């Protein structure tokens, strides 16, 4: 009544980059 | 006379971080 | 006789956001 059980699929896409930082602080003084 | 489906794939790899943010503005001028 | 094979896997996450932009320069000269 039956047959071989199919194979495993492949693993998934890399995801995408991460966005940019936000700015520094202002310069030291004294 | 066919067998069963086969099994999902695993996950993809993480996204890199994002860029570095912009510098400060200048200290107070001395 | 064989199966079908399994579906591919999911997307990676998004990368993390990118670090603090450098301080400023000086306000002193040097």
């Amino acid at each position: 009544p039956k047959g071989p059980k199919g194979p495993k699929g492949p693993k998934g896409p890399k995801g995408p980059k991460g966005p940019k930082g936000p700015k520094g602080p202002k310069g030291p003084k004294g | 006379d066919p067998g069963d489906p086969g099994d999902p794939g695993d996950p993809g790899d993480p996204g890199d971080p994002g860029d570095p943010g912009d510098p400060g503005d200048p200290g107070d001028p001395g | 006789p064989p199966g079908p094979p399994g579906p591919p896997g999911p997307p990676g996450p998004p990368g993390p956001p990118g670090p603090p932009g450098p301080p400023g320069p000086p306000g002193p000269p040097g």
